[PDB]
DNA sequence: CAGTCCCTGTTCGGGCGCCG
DNA sequence: AACGGCGCCCGAACAGGGACTG
């Protein structure tokens, strides 16, 4: 007979055709067994927990693992084999809540409900699923057996049913008090309001009192009255926020999973630490698959870990989201497909920091990956703050407008406005739209065999020049971007090309600057040192032109 | 006291499990209000995350109105209750409603509320609503009545609507209705004062049982199509005539008459792309062939109900974007070009949105079918705008591709 | 015409950071 | 040695289209 509480149950069903777990119990250290019997016996007067008999032909090993920054103990229950026959739940944590979105308020409070999980229940004809042994002594006392009235942590279940109960709790208050604004992050609530200090205090005691009525406590342990606030790993000031202090690991001897750290932590602090880089150090977890294995750090990969080590060494900080003033967007290109923003309201007041570093594509150019930048920036600034920002990039708007109306795929960029911070980015050269009168014709054409892996790759002109290069070890893609290349090398400054490669073709009409290819980024340094390019294709095998003649060359 | 109409998934599938995507403020905002009202009006009610579908939510405004419309993203829903909307309850699709003079399309959703939802498939129509900056975790509602945006609806409720057209269609034979999703299409050869005043009475005959006030006219006989053409010039190049040649070959895998022998034979040799070509006596000849031929329609090429639509965009440049509607390749139902749309020479997203809601528009007309879009466009590019430039209550299906431009097939 | 190859794309799961 | 959420950078597995060969 244990009483029910105020708070409504949640229905949770199994998979059907599936039972209840039945798993053995795990050996564990003398210092645990004297951590639990103690919990059990507790959560048992409170009525948290009841105790079960033979009847429930369930099991399931439970260990605990210590409190962050405390002297208490976390009951843990691995549920791994529960979760798997239990229903999937939707998960109603979309997000994680930014301090950047956060606006200004005269009052603030910080509340952290004191046994979450402990203090919802669970479904009733659920219970008799969460079946767990606790032996007294680790090897004579046979120990009697418990269950679950809450929501045990552990459970894949637990954290969406404590989300969803703590909503329905607070929507009564809010609705009474809907100045007041409510951050409800899992049990940690952040609670603000332009009310005096005197007032709000007032108002937090009657949402203390509100959600005891639910078996909800706020204890004076974890309640924050003055600033800075911690909350969600940041530190609130009334007119700026930072993060924690992140300290970077520096060890004589780096292996795999040192980096590992490492880059996540870079990933962390580049959240308001303009300018981090994390390729060069990224760069080394390729192709190594042993956490345990030193890599000596290169030259590159240690001056951008000096460069990091030196941004971190001054504090900065970001402000408050300010709904009356716009946002504003930079970029700034950091090289080598990196690239750098702040979101600010205020010139020098950032919001927050970021980059953008992917390597989308074998072959792709500073106007696509800027492209990408900025859509990136779009959707974290919808998350954070539910608008677009208006953008100022180091793209001229000249530049921007031939790239997008000559692309053959639909692309496009929000408000934006030039900023002229090198280094700027810009198209390095552009295909003609018509043959070039007066440039020679070269007639490129590439094959290879598949078996031996030999081909060649030459070209034909209209004056008479050709060419025929044989290659060892290539395919016949290579081979088609090799007899462009050999007409790049042996053209003057304006040449026309004809192919019948739509791979090559392709590659090139996007204008790329950058390749995973070797082949193609000698073919671009050509095309960047030419006055005049025109390339042309025709479809192979037809008889067209000089490709006829020089298909017989490399065929 | 209406019986819920027994609603199955198709065997097999489980339940749409879509995440939401970010919402802006006043999105999210209208959201709220709109839901609110639905909720007080017992439309949606609360759920849980016992519940483990869910389905996208958005909202949109329609051409030339400023009222916020929930549009719930239904499309995994609806082709996993394919074998109710297309085999149990189907619509019929009138082949004269392409041939009238003027159609206009009326927003009925509204009136798939008045009908309730079996209690078994309710648990599938669940979405979640977002928060700015995730201040609250999301608010899970379900449908209960007939949602807006699901296939279900309007084949539940087409016994209903049946009732409610019979006495209009009686005073009107002349008149051809269609109900495809939320919308109604109305069409007649009446004149434009006559026609719009014959959808006035229709309106109130559907008062006497809050987008109702809008009529979306259009005019399918004014539709033109736009076939494959080649350049006319006084003089030829080498470059020309290889374009050419390129155009005419990739041609042949749709008129299988086209020849390019005698226009080949002007490029013997290896010559400069701008020097001039005359064409012979037998190449005006086989070049004024093959111009008849693409005036030709195309061998076996007919409308299957049984397959699905397909279409191809082509971006041309200078606001002009091209398209083909098809089943089978090189097997075009209709072809089209569009030009001077919405966000012409500043936004392509929005003119690539404005082509497939025109394009989808002409589908449900035609053939009561919404077509597979191949968008030309990145999909990072179109699923960050998309539901910015959005105007329908209907969502097609759409893939993305990246075919660079060989040869201008479609507009020189 | 099938069956491969070459090349490029997306998807997904795990490593790490971080929150509770 | 547990659960859920979000982000990054990583590699393996898979998909799809042009082109060559039987
Ligand atoms: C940190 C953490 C948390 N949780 C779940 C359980 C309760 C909520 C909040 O955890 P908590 O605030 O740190 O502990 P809590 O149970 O609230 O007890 P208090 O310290 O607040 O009194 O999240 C979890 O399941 N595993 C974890 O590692
Ligand atoms: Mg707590
Ligand atoms: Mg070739």
């Amino acid at each position: 007979m244990v009483p029910i509480s105020p708070i409504e149950t949640v229905p949770v069903k199994l998979k059907p055709g599936m039972d209840g777990p039945k798993v053995k119990q795990w050996p564990l250290t003398e210092e645990k067994i004297k951590a639990l019997v103690e919990i059990c016996t507790e959560m048992e007067k409170e009525g948290k927990i009841s105790k079960i008999g033979p009847e429930n032909p369930y099991n399931t090993p439970v260990f605990a693992c210590k409190k962050k920054d405390s002297t208490k103990w976390r009951k843990l229950v691995d549920f791994r084999e529960l979760n798997k026959r239990t229903q999937d739940f939707w998960e109603v944590q979309l997000g994680i809540p930014h301090p950047a979105g956060l606006k200004k308020k005269k009052s603030v409070t910080v509340l952290d409900v004191g046994d979450a999980y402990f203090s919802v229940p669970l479904d009733e004809d659920f219970r008799k699923y969460t079946a767990f042994t606790i032996p007294s002594i680790n090897n004579e006392t046979p120990g009697i057996r418990y269950q679950y009235n809450v929501l045990p942590q552990g459970w894949k279940g637990s954290p969406a049913i404590f989300q969803s109960s703590m909503t329905k709790i607070l929507e009564p208050f809010k609705k009474q008090n809907p100045d007041i604004v409510i951050y409800q992050y899992m049990d940690d609530l952040y609670v603000g309001s332009d009310l005096e200090i005197g007032q709000h205090r007032t108002k937090i005691e009657e949402l203390r009192q509100h959600l005891l009525r639910w078996g909800l406590t706020t204890p004076d342990k974890k309640h924050q009255k003055e600033p800075p606030f911690l909350w969600m790993g940041y530190e609130l000031h009334p007119d700026k926020w930072t993060v924690q202090p992140i300290v970077l690991p520096e060890k004589d001897s780096w292996t795999v999973n040192d980096i590992q750290k490492l880059v996540g932590k870079l990933n962390w602090a580049s959240q308001i630490y303009p300018g981090i880089k994390v390729r060069q150090l990224s760069k080394l977890l390729r192709g190594t698959k042993a956490l345990t294995e030193v890599i000596p750090l290169t030259e590159e990969a240690e001056l951008e870990l000096a460069e990091n080590r030196e941004i971190l060494k001054e504090p900065v900080h970001g402000v408050y989201y300010d709904p009356s003033k716009d946002l504003i967007a930079e970029i700034q290109k950091q090289g080598q497909g990196q690239w750098t923003y702040q979101i600010y309201q205020e010139p020098f007041k950032n919001l927050k920091t970021g980059k953008y570093a992917r390597m989308r594509g074998a072959h792709t150019n500073d106007v696509k990956q800027l492209t990408e930048a900025v859509q990136k920036i779009t959707t974290e600034s919808i998350v954070i703050w539910g608008k677009t920002p208006k953008f100022k990039l180091p793209i001229q708007k000249e530049t921007w407008e031939t790239w997008w109306t000559e692309y053959w795929q639909a692309t496009w960029i929000p408000e934006w406005e030039f900023v002229n911070t090198p280094p700027l980015v810009k198209l390095w050269y552009q295909l003609e739209k018509e043959p070039i009168v007066g440039a020679e014709t070269f007639y490129v054409d590439g094959a290879a065999n598949r078996e031996t892996k030999l081909g060649k790759a030459g070209y034909v002109t209209n004056k008479g020049r050709q060419k025929v290069v044989p290659l060892t070890n290539t395919t016949n893609q290579k081979t088609e971007l090799q007899a462009i290349y050999l007409a790049l090398q042996d053209s003057g400054l304006e040449v026309n090309i004809v192919t019948d490669s739509q791979y090559a073709l392709g590659i090139i009409q996007a204008q790329p600057d950058k390749s995973e290819s070797e082949l193609v980024n000698q073919i671009i340094e050509q095309l960047i040192k030419k006055e005049k390019v025109y390339l042309a294709w025709v479809p192979a095998h037809k008889g067209i032109g000089g490709n006829e003649q020089v298909d017989k060359l490399v065929s | 006291p209406i019986e819920t109409v027994p609603v199955k998934l198709k065997p097999g599938m489980d339940g749409p499990k879509v995440k939401q995507w970010p919402l802006t403020e006043e999105k999210i905002k209208a959201l709220v209000e709109i839901c609110t009202e639905m909720e007080k009006e017992g439309k949606i009610s609360k759920i849980g995350p016992e519940n483990p579908y869910n389905t996208p939510v958005f909202a949109i405004k329609k051409k030339d109105s400023t009222k916020w419309r929930k549009l719930v993203d239904f499309r995994e829903l609806n082709k996993r209750t394919q074998d109710f909307w297309e085999v149990q309850l189907g619509i019929p699709h009138p082949a004269g409603l392409k041939k009238k003079k003027s159609v206009t399309v009326l927003d009925v959703g509204d009136a798939y509320f008045s009908v309730p939802l079996d209690e078994d498939f309710r648990k599938y129509t669940a979405f979640t609503i977002p928060s700015i900056n995730n201040e609250t975790p999301g608010i899970r509602y379900q449908y209960n009545v007939l949602p807006q945006g699901w296939k279900g609806s309007p084949a539940i409720f087409q016994s209903s609507m049946t009732k409610i057209l019979e006495p209009f269609k009686k005073q009107n034979p002349d008149i051809v209705i269609y109900q495809y999703m939320d919308d109604l299409y109305v069409g007649s050869d009446l004149e434009i004062g006559q026609h719009r005043t014959k959808i006035e009475e229709l309106r109130q005959h559907l008062l006497r049982w809050p987008f109702l006030w809008m009529g979306y006219e259009l005019h399918p006989d004014k539709w033109t199509v736009q076939p494959i053409v080649l350049p006319e010039k006084d003089s030829w190049t080498v470059n020309d005539i290889q374009k050419l040649v390129g155009k005419l070959n990739w041609a042949s895998q749709i008129y299988p008459g086209i020849k390019v022998r005698q226009l080949s034979k002007l490029l013997r040799g290896t010559k400069a792309l701008t020097e001039v070509i005359p064409l012979t006596e037998e190449a005006e000849l086989e070049l004024a062939e093959n111009r008849e031929i693409l005036k030709e329609p195309v061998h076996g090429v007919y409308y299957d109900p049984s397959k699905d639509l397909i279409a191809e965009i082509q971006k041309q440049g200078q606001g002009q974007w091209t398209y083909q509607i098809y089943q089978e390749p090189f097997k075009n139902l209709k072809t089209g070009k569009y030009a001077r749309m919405r966000g012409a020479h500043t936004n392509d997203v929005k003119q690539l949105t404005e082509a497939v809601q025109k394009i989808t528009t002409e589908s449900i007309v035609i053939w009561g079918k919404t077509p597979k879009f191949k968008l030309p466009i990145q999909k990072e590019t179109w699923e960050t705008w998309w539901t910015e430039y959005w105007q329908a209550t209907w969502i097609p299906e759409w893939e993305f591709v990246n075919t660079p431009p060989l040869v201008k097939l479609w507009y020189q």
